[PDB]
């Protein structure tokens, strides 16, 4: 985790 | 229930059997970065707790060529044979090892296989990445990413986080490469033809998804923490300089975490490496944390204050995992918030503690507001729910497992106070060190803070308040959505009342009563009054309750500093009261109280509990507001109304907004320098305010920004742009076929992937269709614009009026290709879907998307993000039809 990017 | 060659594949459940526990893996991996493949073998020491004819473990896309079993304890299998029959069942990503003679309880055996595959093509398991050098050379590295279920694409293994084992890893490589893994390198030994082979110290007990290895030609900076851990930042050789800040921050955070958790990090080294092609933002592989370049690298000439803040966050997030996730691990993926919620929460404590100047404390409310959307829809989910197929497991990675989980932990910390919270944490970690917990182990450990304590009469409230703590949070984890607390003030008697907060569903809606059914939260209330700023605390366990105020007062402000995961409504004069206070003297409310009130007002309009003109009334005081968090929250609503208008053609309302924003606030916009000077909020304020002015074509702003761009382009990068306005200056620059061409060329040549990030944004604020689709086409290609960046690019394009339609057309007319590059449950596809549809706000668009989602369930594809989108386009349509003329007249009234 992440997951995201920004 | 079975297949492949024929035969009954002996095991049926998607989960593995638990009769064969793994204990130690000897893993030998031999990759070739020229043929882009690998050869490998493993020896697995297992203990059998039951008699069995077969062993079951995971394996996907691996070819298996030897299969033996051995034992020093079961003579029948004494060295070297026997050989096992291997049976593959891809649909469950399983293989079966067929033992010739039923095995013996309580004795140990040694499984052994040889496997091979091509290096991966995605962002999964053992895959290929490439980077560019300063001289325009393109190199190749091989890297692992396993979470949740892809270690099984690299080596057959009992691939579920309960099957913790020791790992012993050896890697073969050429002299131009190094090889990295979870643990330090004990031995390199040289070989015949000239190849080398690294041996790594055996791991501690650990889950398969965290095993890691990389073969690259990178460079590092190293340093030592106060307790002797060698931290190293690895990056491609031409970027070594960009690693300084990561080295500095990891050391202070790993220091902080050791002291805070009172538990040493156990390994001798901690490596952080910046991978050019990387899908997640980072992955917390024990001892070898991998990062998107933009999560780790920093460089003072092109990286902004926001950039630094992001890099610190992600670093603080991954180190937090070394304890939450690696040391203590979810029993299974249903309770994945146990590690992501906590890592997320700890970014706040650790970054606040180590870098208070970053003011991260004020940015944390945004994490929680951002999840209160989504969570105000009925398509939401609880923080723990069952999940079994791999896609569902990937789907557990979202604002709920992370953001919402971190937010309710904050609530609980504020309740029990930091000391009892820290203490509880330390006990959780100490107690499940090197094994696994589920939800209930956390709540027990968080509640419990010759004999340990002294006997008292007050002791009974220590055994009963503890039981309250556990009872409380199980409502916050097993229930979707968030509670609306409705307060009525009449007398010095406050009526309390909890509902489930719903958006695009008003108090008197045909669908309202059902959605309100069985929901009830133990909401730890707080509040203060106009009389005394002294916090009082009460625990609304029931759908109705009441409180007497020890005085009369102008206003009551519930949810102090917004520590709590709930929205507040005031019936009667409450809203009129508090808004008046803000109009007259606003500093008699605490800053975070202000941020919350602004937030909740606008959220309550959405719920129909309040008319928009009353929210828009509250923003008037922003002319006096110097606390940047509340000023920017406020602005953000006005700025989104504008873009929303702008996205439809509703240009009479848009032009009024543009004028009210530039007119009101004209003074604050005007104090802003085009520099990097001041604190972090100072600079967060500057970039915001200037971005707004150039979005609304303010003539000063567009002209300053346009000048900087020529000065920059006609010196070819010599004279330089302050970071805080870099994105603005470039995007105004991109408004001509000249600037845009130059910028696209500067993109390919740049060595700050944070600059690249700002350039590719700027590039997507162009108005020519040809330019926008070019950006996309390149994005598909993956040569100029890496494919790890495609999803965010479509999102930036769709966000703006000129790109709305193009992004939609593209996603529909290219869906098949999109899926060849990403998993259906990847954060990529989730964002590509959502980013191109969720801002739509019309009956027409709602129709088309409903259709395009239907068709995707003709084919074999289901995701929650489907309902959540539709519920968001519906939420939008209602908002307009139920509030737009109010916005039209409030502006016109205002112009008057
Ligand atoms: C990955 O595969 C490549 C080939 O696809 C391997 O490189 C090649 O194999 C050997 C091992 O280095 C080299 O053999 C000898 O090299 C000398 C050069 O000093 C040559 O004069 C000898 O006659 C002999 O051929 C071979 O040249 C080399 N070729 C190339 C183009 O690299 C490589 O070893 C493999 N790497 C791993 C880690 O398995
Ligand atoms: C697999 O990983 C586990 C950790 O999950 C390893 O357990 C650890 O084993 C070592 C060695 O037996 C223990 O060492 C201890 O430290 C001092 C060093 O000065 C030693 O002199 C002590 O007598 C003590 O044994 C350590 O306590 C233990 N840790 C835990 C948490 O159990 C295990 O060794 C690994 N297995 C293999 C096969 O390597
Ligand atoms: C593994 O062995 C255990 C013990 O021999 C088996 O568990 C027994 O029977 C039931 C059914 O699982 C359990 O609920 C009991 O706790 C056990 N009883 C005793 C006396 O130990 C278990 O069934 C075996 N597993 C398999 C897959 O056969
Ligand atoms: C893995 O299987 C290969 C065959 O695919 C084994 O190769 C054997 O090599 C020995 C000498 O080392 C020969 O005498 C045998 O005839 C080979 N077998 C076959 C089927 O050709 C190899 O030994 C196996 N390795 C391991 C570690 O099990
Ligand atoms: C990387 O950072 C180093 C650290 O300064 C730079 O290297 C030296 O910088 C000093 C300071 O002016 C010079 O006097 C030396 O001559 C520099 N040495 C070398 C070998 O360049 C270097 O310029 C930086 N490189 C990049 C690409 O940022
Ligand atoms: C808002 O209220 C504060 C608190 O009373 C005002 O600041 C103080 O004003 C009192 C008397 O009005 C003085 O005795 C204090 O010395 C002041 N302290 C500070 C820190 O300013 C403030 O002026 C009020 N502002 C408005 C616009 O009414
Ligand atoms: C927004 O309104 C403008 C002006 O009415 C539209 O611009 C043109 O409108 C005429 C008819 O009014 C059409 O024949 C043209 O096709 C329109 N031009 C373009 C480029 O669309 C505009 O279409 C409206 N909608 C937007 C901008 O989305
Ligand atoms: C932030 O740090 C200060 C000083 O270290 C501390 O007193 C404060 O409580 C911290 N904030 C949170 C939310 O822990
Ligand atoms: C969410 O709403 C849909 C229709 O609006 C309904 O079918 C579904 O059952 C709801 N989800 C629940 C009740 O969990
Ligand atoms: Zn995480």
């Amino acid at each position: 985790g992440p997951g995201r990017a920004f | 229930p079975v297949a492949t060659n024929g035969e009954r594949f002996p095991w049926q459940e998607l989960r593995l059997p638990s009769v064969v526990i793994p204990l130690h893996y000897d893993l030998f991996v031999h990759p070739n970065l020229t043929s882009l493949d690998f050869v490998a073998s493993e020896k697995i020491e297992v203990l059998v707790s039951n008699a069995t004819q077969f062993i079951i473990l995971h394996s996907k896309d691996l070819e298996i060529t030897n299969a033996t079993l051995q034992s020093e304890e079961d003579s029948r299998y004494m060295k070297p044979g026997k050989e096992l029959k291997v049976l593959s069942y891809p649909a469950h990503e399983q293989i079966a090892l067929l033992v010739p003679e039923k095995l013996t309880p309580h004795l140990k055996y040694y499984v052994a296989m040889d496997f091979q595959a091509k290096l991966g093509d995605g962002f999964e398991g053992f895959y290929k990445s490439t980077y560019r050098t300063l001289g325009g050379e393109t190199r190749i590295l091989a890297v692992t990413d396993f979470e949740p279920t892809q270690a099984r694409m690299a080596f057959p293994c009992f691939d579920e986080p309960l099957f913790k084992a020791n790992f012993s890893i050896k890697i073969r490589r050429e002299s131009r490469h190094i090889a990295l893994s979870n643990m330090p390198k004990v031995k390199t030994i040289e070989l015949e033809g000239g190849l080398l082979e690294d041996h790594f110290e055996t791991t501690v007990k650990m889950s398969t998804y965290l095993v890691a290895y990389i073969v690259c030609d990178f460079h590092s900076l190293s340093g030592f923490t106060s307790s002797g851990v060698k931290v190293s930042i690895y990056a491609s050789p031409d970027k070594r300089n960009q690693t300084h800040y990561a080295l500095q921050a990891s050391l202070k955070l790993l220091d902080f975490y050791e002291k805070y958790f009172d538990i040493y990090y156990p390994l001798s080294k901690l490596d952080l490496i910046a991978i050019p092609d990387f899908a997640p933002g980072a992955m917390e592989n024990w001892g070898l944390i991998t990062y998107r370049e933009t999560s780790l690298l920093f460089d003072p000439k092109t990286s902004s204050a926001s950039d630094k803040l992001w890099v610190t966050r992600v670093i603080a997030h991954e180190l937090a995992h070394q304890w939450f996730g690696n040391l203590v691990t979810m029993e299974w993926w249903n309770d994945i918030w146990l590690k992501e919620g906590f890592a997320k929460y700890m970014e706040l404590i650790a970054v606040n503690a180590t870098y208070p100047e970053l003011q991260f404390d004020d940015y944390f409310l945004n994490v929680c507001f951002e999840v209160i959307t989504k969570d105000s829809l009925n398509s939401s989910r609880p923080i723990s729910k069952p999940a079994e197929t791999p896609t569902q497991i990937q789907e557990m990675f979202d604002e709920v497992s992370y953001n919402k989980g971190a937010c309710i932990l904050n609530m609980l910390k504020d309740f029990l106070g930091e000391e009892k919270f820290q203490k509880g944490i330390i006990q959780y970690l100490k107690k499940f060190s090197y094994r696994n917990a589920k939800n209930d182990d956390l709540w027990s450990s968080l509640s419990n803070s010759h004999s340990d304590p002294k006997m008292t009469s007050n002791m009974l409230a220590f055994l009963g308040e503890n039981a309250e703590v556990k009872e409380m949070m199980t409502t916050w984890t097993l229930q979707k959505g968030i509670p609306l607390l409705v307060v009525k003030q009449d007398g010095c008697s406050l009526r309390l009342q909890q509902e489930r907060f719903l958006q695009g569903v008003f108090q008197e809606d045909p669908e309202w009563r059902a959605l309100q059914e069985r929901y009830l939260w133990h909401i730890p209330l707080t509040y203060s009054t106009s009389s005394s700023n002294v916090i009082h605390r009460h625990i609304l366990k029931s759908k109705t309750d009441t409180l007497d105020l020890p005085e009369k007062t102008s206003w009551v402000k519930f949810n102090v500093d917004s520590n709590g995961y709930y929205i507040v409504h005031y019936e009667g004069h409450g809203w009129d009261q508090l808004i008046t206070q803000l109009n007259q003297n606003h500093t008699l409310l605490r800053p975070k109280d202000r941020v919350g009130l602004i937030h909740d007002v606008f959220q309550l309009v959405g719920a129909g509990r309040l008319t928009l003109d009353k929210a828009l009334d509250m923003t008037y005081y922003l002319q006096h507001e110097t606390s940047s968090p509340a000023l920017l929250e406020g602005l953000s609503y006005l700025e989104s109304f504008y873009h929303m208008m702008d996205r439809r053609n509703i240009s009479d309302i848009s032009e009024n907004l543009k004028r009210y924003l530039l007119q009101y606030f004209k003074p604050v916009i005007d104090r802003q320098s085009w520099s990097d000077k001041g604190s972090v909020w100072d600079r967060m304020l500057r970039s915001a305010l200037l971005k707004l002015a150039c979005d609304l074509n303010h003539a000063p702003c567009i002209q300053k920004a346009a000048e900087l761009f020529s000065q920059w382009m006609e010196s070819s990068g010599k004279l330089n742009i302050p970071t805080d306005v870099l994105k603005i200056v470039y995007s105004v620059g991109a408004q001509t076929t000249a600037g845009w061409n130059y910028l696209l060329e500067q993109y390919e040549l740049s060595m700050s992937s944070a600059e690249q990030n700002k350039i590719l944004y700027a590039l997507s604020t162009s108005k020519h269709q040809e330019k926008l689709l070019k950006l996309i086409e390149l994005g598909m290609e993956g040569k100029v614009i890496k494919t790890q960046n495609l999803a965010a690019l479509l999102h930036a394009i769709a966000r703006r009026p000129k790109g709305q339609q193009l992004a939609w057309d593209f996603v529909r007319e290219n869906w098949t290709h999109l899926l060849k590059k990403f998993d259906l449950g990847s954060y990529d596809i989730r964002m590509i879907i959502s980013g191109t549809t969720a801002h739509f706000s019309s009956k027409d668009k709602l129709q088309e998307v409903k259709l395009f989602f239907e068709s995707l369930e003709a084919q074999g594809s289901h995701l929650d993000i489907f309902q959540t989108v539709l519920e968001t386009i519906t939420k939008n349509i209602k908002w307009l039809e139920k509030n737009l003329p109010t916005l039209r007249t409030w502006l016109m009234v205002n112009t008057r």
